[PDB]
């Protein structure tokens, strides 16, 4: 389902994928829940948030579009 | 180089030139172009090299997702993309025929919570009649829900002319882009998630003022107007947020960088 | 939000120019407000007042 | 051995101006610059207007092509402010504003060509034989 959100800031957009993966948790965590982007820098900065959230940061990887 | 972008981005132009014949509406160059491309192919198929490429894989791609069932094998149940805003064409074509099964989340951010993007005939704003939902509560959509097709908001050739802030105006062509072809697929989800902004500071007025898809700016085209100086907002004296600073030598412009930051 | 540019040649004193977005920046902001002084003076002329005030100009030398 | 004036050379052909010591030689080329920006000038004037990546104007010292450029900007900022006010203060941009055919279409195009003003055609003859042979 190709879902589109709008936004004004990143912050509540990240506050809303926290919330989904709360709300919904994958019956196998160790699956590699893949997030892109478009640099080293946003990747280092969502891992930074997400382990700043959460207390950990593991088995999350950031590949190119291509 | 150019046959990368030509791989990355046109299609059509390398299936015309697989088979050799020209493309029609286009300037010099391509005579020796096509037969160029044609060739490479030839040769790297007499080298036993792997054909396939990304401009017939795409289409292939799209035949057999769609011309399929409703299990795939081996796929990922979800997954998500932030951070981007200029993408190719035929990568939104690879994720609306990979939405039908995988559940994709777009976090698209744009500076304005209206629409503001082009229009392609008078026909097709009326697809655009739509409503976005809230996060749980109700649903939005654009102002003047019939008075801006009504009204000359949009112009039969153009996009949308009054765009209010001038900002926006002079820099929104990627966004205009990128929005139109957003706003275009029919398998989508589109609901918001916005914050709003108190107009205190000078920079939350500006902010403000663009979000609002708006204008401030006064010209004066009777002389009472250009006598009067009050229909503006005032200013605060003391609002430091923008600041403008002329420097001459690029070490005394650091200095200062320096010692203001130190005593910010 | 600390905006700056190169205004004028060292060595000759000659003039340069900020950027085209910068001046359309300035000109919107001196086309948006005025200073609370001049309250109901004149709109070109509380636009050049505000343009003046938010203007900084620094000085050659660390020591003047 | 003629008279001068920015609003009556017919801009055709090879022309040769020459002015003399303290004429200030920027205030008359401005004008030509918005004259051939918007297409006035009588029947002596240009079949067609043109846009800002078309006008190449080639000075040789280096600092003046950003006073000049400058210049350019302020005088086309102003122009279109006393355009859309209709009240001018300058006489040449009074007798510009007499010569004004349509108000409306003169904005636009002055709204569509000063945005445009960041990769306009200015240069010193070592680069624009630089910019021109890599293309």
């Amino acid at each position: 389902m190709l879902r589109v959100y709008h936004s004004n800031r990143l912050d509540v957009l990240e506050a809303l994928m926290e919330f989904i993966v709360e709300r919904e948790r994958l019956d196998d965590p160790f699956e590699p829940e893949m997030i892109l982007v478009q640099s080293t820098g946003m990747a280092q900065w969502l891992q930074m948030t997400l382990s700043q959230k959460f207390g950990i940061a593991a088995n999350i990887d950031f590949p190119l579009p291509a | 180089d150019l046959f990368d972008q030509y791989l990355v981005y046109r299609p059509d132009w390398l299936a015309q030139w697989e088979t050799g014949h020209l493309v029609e509406g286009l300037g010099e160059a391509q005579a020796w172009q096509a037969p160029l491309w044609k060739a490479l192919v030839e040769y790297t198929h007499q080298l036993g090299q792997p054909r396939w490429h990304r401009a017939n894989l795409y289409q292939r791609f799209i035949e057999t997702l769609e011309s399929a069932t409703t299990c795939p094998p081996g796929l990922p149940s979800r997954v998500f993309i932030c951070g981007i805003s200029a993408l190719p064409p035929v990568y939104l074509q690879a994720l609306q025929a990979l939405g039908k099964h995988i559940e994709i989340h777009l976090l698209f951010t744009n500076p304005c919570r209206y629409y503001w993007g082009d229009i392609k005939d008078p026909a097709y704003l009326a697809k655009l009649l739509t409503r976005q939902r809230r996060h749980s509560f109700e649903d939005r959509e654009l102002p003047l829900f019939r008075d801006s097709e009504n009204a000359g908001q949009l112009f039969n050739s153009d996009g949308e002319q009054d765009v209010g802030n001038p900002l926006l105006a002079s820099w929104g062509k990627l966004g205009r882009d990128y929005i139109y072809l957003l706003s275009d697929l029919e398998s989508s989800q589109e609901l918001d998630a916005f914050v709003d902004v108190t107009p205190d500071n000078l920079l939350h007025n500006i902010q403000s003022d663009i979000l609002e898809l708006e204008n401030r700016a006064v010209a004066g085209v009777n002389i009472e107007e250009f006598s009067r100086s009050d229909n503006k907002r005032p200013l605060d004296p003391l609002d430091s947020s923008i600041t403008f600073h002329v420097c001459h030598s690029p070490q005394r412009e650091v200095e200062v960088l320096h010692d203001r930051l130190l005593a910010m | 939000l600390y905006i700056s540019y190169i205004g004028r040649s060292i060595q000759d004193n000659s003039e340069r120019f900020p950027s085209v977005l910068v001046q359309e920046l300035i000109d919107y902001i001196g086309q948006s407000h005025y200073l609370p002084g001049d309250e109901a003076l004149n709109c070109d002329e509380s636009e050049a007042r505000v343009k003046a005030h938010l203007t900084c100009l620094h000085t050659r030398m660390p020591f003047d | 051995a003629e008279t001068l004036d920015p609003l009556r050379l017919p801009l055709q052909g090879e022309r040769l101006i020459e002015a003399s010591a303290g004429t200030g030689k920027t205030f008359t080329i401005a004008a030509l610059y918005l004259r051939l920006l918007l297409g006035l000038g009588g029947s002596a004037a240009f079949p067609r207007p043109l846009t800002v990546e078309e006008l190449l104007v080639v000075t040789f010292t280096e600092a003046a092509t950003a006073e000049l450029r400058g210049r350019i900007r302020s005088n086309i900022h102003e122009l279109r402010i006393a355009c859309l006010r209709e009240t001018t203060d300058n006489p040449l941009y009074e007798r510009l504003l007499e010569e004004i055919d349509d108000k409306a279409q003169a904005a636009q195009w002055l709204l569509l060509a000063e945005r445009q003003m960041d990769e306009a055609a200015v240069f010193t003859i070592h680069g624009f034989c630089q910019r021109m042979l890599n293309l």
